[PDB]
């Protein structure tokens, strides 16, 4: 039953859903990071003792400690329900993603960015959206307190815990170090993910060149070959020509972490990962929330046995990024100003 | 334009190099400077370029400047006339409204105050049919000025464009069906050669082009380009602008054929600024379907 | 005036406000939770039903 | 970037015209030549691919001239669907054995976007709503632009960027939309006021 | 020589460069609101012209000093000449700001 799996539909719908979830979670993290925007129950000096109890005992649900919490139970359920059920929607999203990724494994899917562009891109987007969403969640320090308070207020109102709490409390704990959990979770996904990412070698490297190489190719010049001005600008990989370099870089960096096994076995995959590691010092999780690549990658790899060769790669790539990436990007911007100016002007004429 | 300038444009377009490509960045700014020197040698050495060609252009520029500036003076003269006409023509400025008052309430009340000054109504009340008719005609002449809704500079420019009907301003149809690039068959390209000449630094005790001709020279040269619709192609294809672009990138400084490159590109920037101001002004005052192209077609149909 | 009139054209200059708000301000929409639905694209193109 | 975006918005019809012809008069021929050379493929796949050809041939420049609103969401999702059908293992029509089909189809999909998706394409390739979340840097870049005469020429880029801000919102978080909206209006107003004040100051001098 | 840069050169260049931006687009639409850049300039020029005129009168109650009318008029005329030139750069009716301020 492979033609009734509805991959195109499921990938489209889940990718859109995840962006929405990232947006909601982003706003929880910002509000909870700001003491003037935080929910009052986390600031209040009186309730801090009741909060400390819940956090320490999380996820186990169960007194003089919940004395202040007792009278404010209805207001806690009222004001924390928005945040709580956002966390619930993050979990349900995760369950849907995991199911789709398992289905794809079973279907043994051929992935090539230069061939099935939409299938490959969606597959990679979803994995990265999933990954960045779990990392973002891990940065919401007050998430246990929030989920706990809502549930503890729920059990002293309706008798028992919330329907989703047991499974939600588990996800929070299981993904507390999100990339470590995800690296082991993606072992069975590793074959198809590495296939899709390796296909990126036909695009990313040639899209990641220097200003000097852009001048040699006279990139974006309409007038370098005057007799071709009528001829259509085309290639056999059209959507690949303008696909964001920023998006690809995240695919490569996180993706190869998730199928780390291939970094020891495949030089093509290793060299691709390193090219990406040499190009930035941080990535965008979502908007202005950034992920510092080399520190986080080292932390993960120092705690695994068979990858104590990879620490050298990370650090060598880190120095190259700090030393050369800035200037390489600076030269690109100089080139692009000239190229876009000339392009705009010819097109207006 | 149709006489001596046309004559020298036709002459210099032939002396001009048939084809002139903008050399790639990699050659370096010094080499690009050397390239332009050689390629444009005959424009550089043309004995009457300043005495005749720049001179006649400066005169065109000064003429077009006179029109712009005289229109502006006229506008200043008219606006002052109208301000003094205002009290006899019922025209009142906006008045300050304190709380508890209306804008319409006081403006009507102030109109009452200055009603004895309203000229035409007063004569219509107390004057003879001859007096009334003269005042009515006088009032129409006083209120209806050019500054009210009319301008002239656009008409001046539109009419100068029709003086450029000779085929050597625009040249032959482009080989590629789009635009000329390497070919030097359009006026803007000759202007680029002329710009090369006037950007060359001279001795510390020699007079410069700006000392000799002032801005009028550039107003004329830029006016021709704009009216021919050549300003975008000039911006892209200009020799000096290209040299400046490459020098900015590589930051090299050599004395090529007695032209110190740094000094040369500094001057180019100054004229680039001036040209852009002039072109922008001309375009502003000179306030549809485009040429479309065919996608590839299969032998099938 | 007739003689100078030959050299004139209308100047296309008009006055307006710095900011013009739209006739209808955008209505604020309340957030309602709804589950993941895999059928919302079935009517787009050649869809397939469960 | 704003100039390129403005060209696309102003001369949209030019691009639509070019690509409706490309779709109807070339793409449809080569896609037909390729589909007819397939020896074996299931009915579901064959229905989809013939619909591509049917859709493309039934287009004409007249539709552009008349100002019709094109919709190719169906065609694009069907190619996506077809990718899924032909990429699973033991598929009767295997895309890995027909690479040239996918490359041709990706080109064709780009062509459909040049007809109906020019507004969306500008968002995809050039949205800078990100500045909404780097407001300090946004304002600082503006000031730096204004204080440098050769760059102040381009200062209008900042108010123009304020039009992007709404593109950062999602239907699942309407709570933030008005806040971002009000931020875009406040910044646009401030930029335009500051540009005017500087011109005022230079004129006074 | 154009390499010798006067204060007036600097001011003139900076003015023309910025007016290119102010005049670049007639209006823009941000979240369904329409913004008209030139109208910010018009408004500020009205207010500034008013401000400068009263300023150049050099009036002081305490010392009983005020500008000679001829000198004020000379300065007002110079201002008007410069302000008139703005029409070279921006699609604005300076005549109507003159009207507004002076009347
Ligand atoms: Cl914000």
């Amino acid at each position: 039953q492979p033609s009734q799996q509805k991959l195109a539909e499921k990938l489209t719908i889940l990718n859109d859903r995840g962006v929405g979830m990232l947006t909601r979670l982003y706003n929880i993290k910002k509000a909870c990071g700001d003491p003037k925007a935080k929910p009052s129950y986390l600031i209040d000096k009186n309730l801090e003792s009741a909060v400390k109890f819940i956090v320490r005992k999380f996820p186990a649900v169960e007194n003089q400690q919940l004395a202040q919490l007792q009278k404010e139970k209805s207001e806690i359920l009222k004001n924390l329900a928005l945040y709580y059920f956002t966390f619930v929607d993050v979990m349900e999203f995760k369950d849907h993603v995991c199911e789709l990724l398992n289905t794809i494994d079973v279907c043994q899917v051929f992935f090539d960015i230069t061939v099935n562009f939409d299938l490959t891109k969606n597959y990679l987007d979803l994995i990265i959206t999933y990954t960045t969403l779990m990392i973002l969640l891990s940065r919401i320090e007050e998430r246990k307190a929030i989920i706990g308070l809502y549930n503890y207020a729920h059990e002293m109102t309706h008798g028992a815990s919330d329907r989703e709490y047991p499974r939600l409390g588990q996800m929070i704990v299981d993904y507390e170090n999100p990339l470590k959990k995800m690296m082991e979770e993606f072992v069975p996904h590793s074959k198809s993910l590495s296939d899709a990412l390796i296909s990126l070698q036909m695009v990313y490297p040639r899209r990641n060149l220097s200003a000097d190489q852009w001048r040699n190719a006279q990139l974006l010049s309409l007038i370098s070959a005057p007799s071709t001005m009528l001829n259509p600008a085309q290639s056999d990989t059209m959507p690949c020509e303008y696909l964001s370099l920023d998006a690809m870089e995240k695919w490569i960096i996180f993706g190869f972490i998730l199928c780390h096994g291939i970094l020891n076995t495949d030089a093509t995959a290793l060299n691709l990962w390193k090219l990406a590691l040499q190009s930035s010092s941080c990535l965008s999780l979502f908007r202005d929330e950034v992920f510092h690549i080399h520190k986080a990658a080292e932390d993960l790899f120092v705690n695994i046995r068979g990858y104590n060769k990879r620490i050298n790669d990370i650090r060598e790539c880190k120095e190259a990024a700090v030393s050369h990436a800035g200037s390489m990007h600076r030269e690109r911007r100089k080139f692009l100003r000239s190229a876009l100016k000339e392009l705009a002007t010819v097109l207006s004429d | 334009l149709q006489g001596t300038i046309l004559q020298y444009v036709k002459t210099l377009m032939e002396v001009m190099p048939k084809i002139c490509r903008l050399p790639r960045h990699e050659y370096g700014s010094p080499g690009i400077l050397e390239f332009f020197h050689h390629q444009l040698k005959d424009i550089v050495e043309y004995a009457e370029l300043k005495t005749v060609c720049f001179q006649n252009l400066r005169e065109v520029g000064n003429a077009i400047l006179f029109c712009l500036l005289i229109e502006q003076s006229l506008s200043l003269e008219e606006v002052c006339d109208l301000l003094h006409a205002a009290p006899f023509q019922n025209i009142l400025p906006r008045v300050h409204v304190k709380e508890g008052e209306r804008l319409d309430a006081k403006m009507k009340r102030l109109e009452s105050k200055y009603a004895p000054l309203h000229l035409v109504p007063l004569i219509e009340r107390l004057g003879t049919p001859q007096q009334i008719a003269i005042a009515r005609e006088g009032d129409l002449l006083t209120k209806e000025r050019l500054c009210c809704g009319l301008s002239m500079f656009e008409v001046i420019l539109t009419r100068i464009r029709s003086f450029l009907d000779d085929p050597i301003w625009r040249g032959p149809l482009p080989s590629n069906g789009v635009m000329h690039v390497d070919e030097c068959v359009e006026f803007h390209r000759l202007w680029s050669a002329m710009q090369f000449v006037y950007c060359i630094p001279v001795g510390t005790h020699e007079f410069t082009v700006e000392q000799c001709f002032g801005d009028g020279l550039h107003w004329a040269g830029c006016m021709i380009i704009v009216l021919l619709g050549q300003q975008r192609r000039f911006a892209v294809l200009d020799f000096c602008y290209h040299l400046l672009k490459v020098q900015k990138h590589d930051g090299k400084d050599e004395i090529i054929k007695n032209v110190p490159l740094k000094k040369m590109v500094e001057r180019i920037r100054k004229f680039q600024i001036l040209n852009d101001e002039i072109i922008t002004i001309l375009d502003k005052y000179l306030k549809e379907h485009v040429r479309c192209f065919q996608p590839p077609i299969h032998q099938s149909l | 005036r007739r003689e100078i009139g030959i050299l004139t054209t209308n100047k296309n200059t008009s006055r307006t406000h710095k900011i013009i708000a739209p006739a209808n301000l955008e209505r604020p929409v309340r957030y309602i939770r709804k589950p993941i639905d895999y059928t919302i694209l079935d009517d787009i193109g050649h869809g397939v039903k469960v | 970037m704003e100039e390129l975006r403005a060209h696309v918005r102003k001369y949209g019809p030019v691009m639509q015209r070019y690509y409706v012809q490309y779709l109807s008069g070339f793409d449809a021929v080569v896609l037909n030549e390729l589909v007819q050379n397939l020896s074996v493929c299931p009915e579901d796949e064959s229905i989809i691919m013939s619909s591509f050809v049917n859709t493309m041939t039934s287009l004409s420049v007249k539709q552009v001239e008349d100002g019709e609103v094109f919709d190719f969401r169906g065609m694009r999702l069907d190619w996506f669907r077809l990718q899924a059908y032909t990429s699973v293992s033991k598929a009767s029509l295997g895309l890995a054995d027909h690479r040239e089909l996918g490359k041709m189809m990706n080109t064709i999909i780009f062509h459909t976007k040049m007809v109906d998706s020019l507004v969306e394409m500008l968002v995809e390739t050039s949205d800078l709503s990100i500045f909404c979340f780097y407001s300090r840097a946004f304002e600082k870049m503006f000031q730096q632009c204004l204080e440098l005469p050769s760059q102040s020429r381009y200062s209008i880029a900042f108010p123009l960027l304020c039009t992007h801000f709404m593109s950062c919102t999602h239907e699942l978080c309407p709570e933030e939309r008005h806040h971002i909206g009000d931020r875009s209006l406040s910044l646009c107003n401030m930029f335009l006021d500051e540009m005017a004040k500087q011109a005022r100051n230079l004129i006074t001098d | 020589n154009r390499l010798v840069v006067t204060n007036l050169d600097k001011l003139h260049t900076a003015l023309s460069e910025l007016c290119f931006s102010i005049n670049y687009v007639p209006n823009m639409v941000v979240w369904e609101h329409t913004f008209t850049p030139r109208e910010y300039l018009t408004s500020h020029l009205e207010i500034r012209f008013t401000k400068s005129i009263v300023g150049m009168t050099m009036y002081n109650q305490a010392t009983q000093e005020i500008a000679k009318p001829s000198e004020l008029l000379t300065s007002v005329r110079a201002y008007m000449t410069v302000l008139q030139s703005i029409e070279n750069y921006v699609q604005i009716d300076i005549t109507r700001v003159f009207n507004n301020v002076l009347l």
